[PDB]
Parts: structure tokens; sequence; C-alpha cells
């Protein structure tokens, strides 16, 4: 969960 | 693996379908962490989970922090040409 995730 | 080009058709209702993670600030490129089920991505059928997007439409996204390759790839709409490499 380090990382951002985004939904495009 | 080979630098790819891959293209998507989507209209301006929809969002491309991708969840994308990683960034500059990262250390990470721009990977393709999700791909969701019956949308442009999925549907176009050469972009893959792992792939690391490039550019798009020219639009250069190497080096690119997390947000804003999520204004750039969010810009694009039509005929969307990617260029992505799986590593
Ligand atoms: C996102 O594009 C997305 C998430 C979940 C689904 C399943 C719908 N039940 C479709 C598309």
């Amino acid at each position: 969960s380090r990382l951002p995730t985004s939904k495009i | 693996g080979p630098i790819r080009k891959v293209l998507l058709l989507k209209e301006d209702h929809e969002g491309l379908g991708i969840s994308i993670t990683g960034g500059k600030e990262h250390g990470v490129p721009i990977l393709i962490s999700e791909i969701h089920p019956g949308q442009p991505a999925d549907r176009c059928g050469g972009l893959h989970v792992g792939d690391a997007i490039l550019a798009v439409n020219g639009v250069n996204l190497r080096d690119t922090k997390h947000k804003e390759a999520v204004t750039i790839l969010s810009q694009q709409r039509g005929e969307i040409e990617f260029e992505v490499v799986y590593v």
C-alpha cells in the first residue's frame, strides 16, 4: 500500500 | 520486453478502464495494476497488468509523477495510441 493507486 | 504500440478506442462517457500505480517519486514507472472487465482497455485487447506506460498519443509519461500521469491519461479521448512495455 506504500504506492498510490488511481482508477482512470 | 519489447516496446509495443497499442490502440485503444473509447467514447467520452467512460474511463480508460485501468488502474495505475507507481510514478517517478516512487522510482517506479507508471504501471498498469488493474484492467477492469468490459471497459476500453480490456476491450482493446493489447494492454496487460504489469505493462509500463511510456507515452500516450505521443505525450511522454516517462519519469512522470503519479498525479501528473493521471491528468495526462484522463485527458485523452477517442482513438488513443499507447506506447507500453512489459518488464
Ligand atoms: C472499473 O472500470 C470497473 C470495476 C468493476 C466492474 C465490475 C462491475 N460489477 C466493472 C468496471
